[PDB]
Order: C-alpha cells, then structure tokens, then sequence
C-alpha cells in the first residue's frame, strides 16, 4: 500500500522532473506587502496576487548574488525540484519566473508561521506534541527519498504550521536529486552530521541524522549540540557523546541514540529495512500513519489567524526594494529557470 | 542548567545556513 502510493508518485514527479513549467507568472501580477523572513539565500514577501485575490509567499533571489554565492546549481535544484513535487507536508510552488535581475518562486502563504518561533517562545514541546511533528518528518523524507531527494536543510525555521496546526516543509535550496553519494558542504552547523563536518562523501542518511536533532531540539527546547560558534558545534557533534534531559522517556532516548548515530550502518533510516526501523519504533506506537497523511488527527496547536493577509505569527524585517535592472543579468547561468 | 547556558549563548535567534 505504501509501495503502491510511491509508486505512483514517482511517475508523477518524473513526468513534472523531465518537463518543468516555466515563466508562470510576471512580478507586475502581485501586490508586495510585507517581508515573511530570509531562508538559506534571499528573502521571502508575503503578495497579493490580484486576480485571484489570494496571498502567497515569494521567494526572491538576486541573481547577482546566488552567482557571487556560487549557488546557481543548488537554485536551478530548488525550482526543479520544487515545481516536480507533490505532497501535503511540503509547500507548493504555485508560479515560478524570471526577470532581468531576479528569480520568483510564489508559494502557498503558511499564515501559522515558523515552528522555531512557537517553539522558542513555549520554550520545548510535549512528548505527544513533538512525535505529532517529528511523525510528519518521517512520512514527508520516506517521500522525497523515494524520488531520490535530499532534503538537507531539516531546522524549526524550514518548518511552517499551517491553519490546521500540520507542518508545510519550506525552502529547498539545498536539495539535490541523487542517486549514491554527494559532497557538498551544506546546511546549518547545529544539523550537521558528523561525515558532512569531516567531508566525506554522504548520502540520504544525513536527513535521519538531522531529523534526531529536531526531535531532540523540539522536546528539550534546546539542540543537543551547540555552543556560540559553529567550529565548537563541530567539535561536539564529531565527538561521539550526546546528553538527555532527565524528562526525556526511554523510549525517546532510545530512538535519539540511534537516530545521532555516528556509525552509518547501525543509524535508523540507513539500515537493510529502512525508514520501518523508525516508524515501527516504540516512541511512535501510538502513531496512525495514515492519518496523519490524511491530516485526521487533532493538532497540538492551531496558529491564531486574525485574517487573510495577517503576518502577526512572524518576525518584522526589514524592507528592501526589489530592483529589476533595464540589462538582463546572468541569462546563461538562470537560462532553464 | 543547560537550558540555561543555552538561553545566555549566542545562537538562539534563526540560524543561517552554511556554505564554502
Ligand atoms: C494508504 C496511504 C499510505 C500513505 C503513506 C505515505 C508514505 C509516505
């Protein structure tokens, strides 16, 4: 049945994979409101769409910048594969396109905000409330790594709760489609794991990895390795020790121990039966899979909506103009965007 | 505490992602 559903979806990627849409819409169709965040590279502004009326979250990038930041093939990534996907965890890319200076991804607007916000504030979560989410984690990379995808950027700020409390995955700029192994140093030092820091060739096994620091961040309310630089982040994670919360159950720690599993061949995800080590784990016996999929159980939490357009759930940043040059910029490197 | 040492540390706020 779950082999049969990914299937399926296969086909359905591959088909969007080989033909990707392009040039959807034009910058001059949405009204700009206001700033929603910055992701990996550029920033995130909450529009207006005037003929429909609706409200979405663009994306923009300069293409300048992703040039200086050697970024192209990661971008060129991120809008393949995001206008190829389809499935209820992960935003969908409504329009996509392009003009002399900068590149528009128009996503669906997740009023609810970053989970990294709600989870700050209330300082940790619930068991029950974090295997609700973590639960969503799991079903949405048994996806993307069916397609052969790494999602490589798991945080609480890539994580948007939607009306109904469900998380909606965002930014995909360090997601690759590949088969077998892959180098590229990336991500946020926190969620690396240790044959990324040490540069070694790395697989999907890294999402699993990163998914036991969510857990672990979103129970605790704190990360099991940081510290206030990045290379002493590195030197605990690489080092082999991780420390729980007294309030932590057995069965948590026990899921955690083999999630941050230094040793490839023993880390959950990694193993001969897959993502069924985690999901047929004892932390998540209570766990309805399928309805979770269907989003038929009772959320933790519904975000406040004050109304359509409403931004009281994020940050204020500041406002940057978007500027569109009379020259073309970068027309090879952006040429299939 | 090490929610303490957490809450005094400098990397509370969003995280940036990393690159070479
Ligand atoms: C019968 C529907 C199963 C859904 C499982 C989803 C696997 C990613």
């Amino acid at each position: 049945s779950v082999k049969e559903f990914l299937a399926k979806a296969k086909e359905d990627f591959l088909k969007k994979w080989e033909n990707p849409a392009q040039n959807t819409a034009h910058l001059d169709q949405f009204e700009r409101i206001k700033t929603l965040g910055t992701g990996s590279f550029g920033r995130v502004m909450l529009v207006k769409h005037m003929e429909t009326g609706n409200h979405y979250a663009m994306k923009i990038l300069d293409k300048q910048k992703v040039v200086k930041l050697k970024q192209i093939e990661h971008t060129l990534n991120e809008k393949r594969i995001l206008q190829a996907v389809n499935f209820p965890f992960l935003v969908k890319l409504e329009f996509s396109f392009k003009d002399n200076s900068n590149l528009y991804m128009v996503m669906e607007y997740v009023p609810g905000g970053e989970m990294f916000s709600h989870l700050r504030r209330i300082g940790r979560f619930s068991e029950p409330h974090a295997r609700f989410y973590a639960a969503q984690i799991v079903l949405t990379f048994e996806y993307l790594h069916s397609l052969d995808l790494i999602y490589r950027d798991l945080k609480p700020e890539n994580l948007l709760i939607d009306q109904q409390g469900y998380i909606q995955v965002t930014d995909f700029g360090f997601a690759k489609r590949v088969k077998g192994r892959t180098w590229t140093l990336c991500g946020t030092p926190e969620y690396l794991a240790p044959e990324i820091i040490l540069s070694k060739g790395y697989n999907k096994a890294v999402d699993w990895w990163a998914l036991g620091v969510l857990i672990y961040e979103m129970a605790a309310g704190y990360p099991p390795f940081f510290a206030d630089q990045p290379i002493q982040i590195y030197e605990k994670i690489v080092s082999g020790k991780v420390r729980f919360p007294s309030h932590f159950s057995s069965d948590l720690k026990d899921l955690l121990r083999n999630l941050l599993q230094v040793d490839l061949t023993k880390r959950f995800g990694n193993l001969k039966n897959g993502v069924n080590d985690i999901k047929n784990h004892k932390w998540f016996a209570t766990t309805d899979w399928i309805a979770i999929y269907q989003r038929k159980v009772e959320a933790p939490f519904i975000p406040k909506f004050k109304g359509p357009g409403d931004t009281s759930n994020f940050d204020d940043y500041e406002e940057e103009e978007i500027r569109v040059s009379i020259n073309e910029k970068c027309g090879k490197e952006f040429s299939e965007f | 505490t090490t929610y303490a040492d957490f809450i005094a540390s400098g990397r509370t706020g969003r995280r940036n992602a990393i690159h070479d």
